[PDB]
This record gives C-alpha cells, sequence and structure tokens, in this order.
C-alpha cells in the first residue's frame, strides 16, 4: 500500500499504531515506515 | 583488513586541570571529562548487530534514549517504566560513574 | 576444516601447538589465524 | 555551493535507512591510515551504489 498508493494501513486505531511501532522493531520492513510510526507516537507523547 | 583491528571498547576519564590564567577561581578543582577510545558516532540502531551491541550513553550529546532502548532490554524497560525520559532534550539519566 | 585441506592451517598449527599458554581465549587465537590468512593473501 | 552539502549531510545523518555495515568497518579501521589503503577499492563502489 506504500507502492501503489501514498496511504497508510492501520493509521486509524491506536492499539495497532503502538503494536506496529513496538513489535516491528526486529526489522522485516524498510526503516521509513517505522520512522513514520515512531514519529506519530512521538507526536502523541508530545501532545500529552 | 583484519590485520589492523582495535583492541576493545574503552571508556576513559580525562582528569584535567586548567591554565594558570583561569584557575584563579578554586585552583584545587579538577575537571574530569569522558571519552570513548573504540567505537564511533552511531545514529541508526543496527537491526542485525543487536546481540554484540553494548550501548554506551556516556555523553549528553549522545545519550538519545529513543534508539538507546532498542539496544539493551534494561534500557527498554527503563524507558517504558519511566515516561519522563522520552524527551531527548535532557533529563534522561547519565551513568553515575560518568 | 582440517590440516590436510589447507596449507596455512597446517603451517600455523605448529606455531599454535608450540605455545602452551592462554588457551581459554580461543577467539583471540582464531582472530590471529584470520589476520595471518588476511596478510598472507595480499596482492602487493 | 555549500547548501547542497549541508542538505545531503542532514538527510544522511537523520536517515532511518542508514546501512549498518559502517560501525563494524569504522571500528575495524580504527582510524588507521594504512588500513584504509586496502579499502581504497572497497569504498569506491559502495559510495556510488
Amino acid at each position: 500500500m506504500f507502492h501503489t498508493r501514498q496511504l497508510l494501513v492501520f493509521a486509524h486505531s491506536y492499539a495497532l499504531v503502538t503494536l506496529i511501532a513496538e513489535h516491528l522493531a526486529d526489522g522485516a520492513l524498510p526503516p521509513q515506515l517505522l520512522f513514520h510510526y515512531r514519529n506519530l507516537v512521538a507526536v502523541l507523547r508530545l501532545v500529552t | 583488513a583484519v590485520q589492523f583491528v582495535g583492541e576493545h571498547v574503552k571508556v576513559l576519564e580525562v582528569r584535567a586541570p586548567l591554565d594558570h590564567a583561569q584557575r584563579q577561581g578554586l585552583p584545587d578543582f579538577i575537571s574530569r571529562q569522558h571519552v570513548l577510545y573504540n567505537g564511533c558516532c552511531v545514529v541508526t540502531a543496527p537491526k542485525t548487530l543487536i546481540e554484540y551491541s553494548l550501548p554506551v550513553p556516556f555523553h549528553r550529546f549522545y545519550s538519545n534514549p529513543t534508539i538507546c532502548a532498542a539496544l539493551s532490554d534494561d534500557i527498554k524497560r527503563y524507558v517504558t517504566e519511566f515516561p519522563h525520559y522520552h524527551r531527548h532534550d535532557g533529563g534522561f539519566p547519565l551513568p553515575t560513574a560518568f | 576444516i582440517s590440516e590436510a585441506t589447507h596449507p596455512v592451517l597446517a603451517t600455523m598449527l605448529s606455531k599454535y601447538t608450540r605455545m602452551s599458554s592462554l588457551f581459554n581465549d580461543k577467539c583471540a587465537f582464531k582472530l590471529d589465524l584470520l589476520r595471518m590468512v588476511a596478510v598472507s593473501r595480499t596482492r602487493r | 555551493d555549500y547548501e547542497e552539502t549541508l542538505r545531503l549531510f542532514k538527510t544522511t545523518v537523520t536517515s532511518p535507512n542508514y546501512p549498518e555495515l559502517c560501525y563494524l568497518v569504522d571500528v575495524l579501521v580504527h582510524g588507521n591510515v594504512d588500513a584504509f589503503l586496502l579499502i581504497r577499492t572497497f569504498v569506491a563502489r559502495c559510495i556510488v551504489n
């Protein structure tokens, strides 16, 4: 969904944003989407 | 290129006096710096080198807990226990020997 | 990995069985084997 | 022509996809000069790649 579109799956429920940012730290992914999800939860921990 | 490898990771303490023009204020004070002899400035968490990784957040410029937690589980439970150290500006604790 | 399959291993194992001390750090001796293999195969 | 230089420097130090070889070869050369002369042809392809 990053190839054919510029959208973001699981960008609509908090409980999977945290699981994407936490349980995908092993790898198996380009680091850019992990950077995006880490920045979104950093915006959350900034607005708190 | 294995013939010119380094020995091991070594953190040091540069105990330093000052010049005679500036030690007029408390001349019996000595400053002690802290350096790394082996290693380099690291920015990205190595996903493949996690087992050999000994993270050393020894300096305030290089103690970012956002990536230093993913290198040792003690630091990871340290940062998910304590919420006030997410901000990388300061307040994340330094090792008390340094 | 045997002595009959490599000339450099059979060459340096006389050196390794010559010295009797410090056998507990096997990785140090294996790293020295790696670095003598690396210096043995240079091009200049 | 220095703004492109700092632009590339910032985008490569803030990059999430930095190659993780660089720490091992940095501690492998250990700041020695004659160790780099053998990596004089190893770096010349990896930089362009």
